[PDB]
């Protein structure tokens, strides 16, 4: 009835986790405030009607 | 048949083929590279590749 409680495990259950999109890891210097781009309108060709 | 110089400057040396270049192309290939849905009984999901088009 008088020795202190003897403890002897504590083990810390850990996993790490993860992304499912890491394959999108784009890396940049971080620099500028907006970014942008573009693209081409399309031009149909045309009858050559000489005359 | 007559000759002359039948090279002059320009309209009298393209009566012929004048410089065949960058004919219009299937090098991307519609109804076989793509246009496709013969894709096999995979397993996951793996990638899909991401590239930014610089050109």
């Amino acid at each position: 009835k008088y020795l202190f409680p003897k403890i002897n495990e504590t083990l810390l259950i850990d996993i790490a986790l993860g992304n499912r999109f890491n394959w999108l890891a784009k890396e940049q210097d971080f620099i500028g405030q907006y970014s942008e781009e573009y693209v081409i309108m399309d031009t149909v060709p045309i009858n050559m009607d000489l005359s | 048949m007559y000759e002359g110089n039948n090279m002059r400057s320009m309209m009298g040396t393209s009566y012929e083929d004048s410089r065949l270049n960058k004919r219009t192309e299937l090098n991307e290939n519609m109804s076989i590279d793509t246009n496709k849905s013969e894709d096999s009984y995979g397993v996951q999901i793996h990638s899909l590749s991401k590239q930014s088009f610089t050109g």
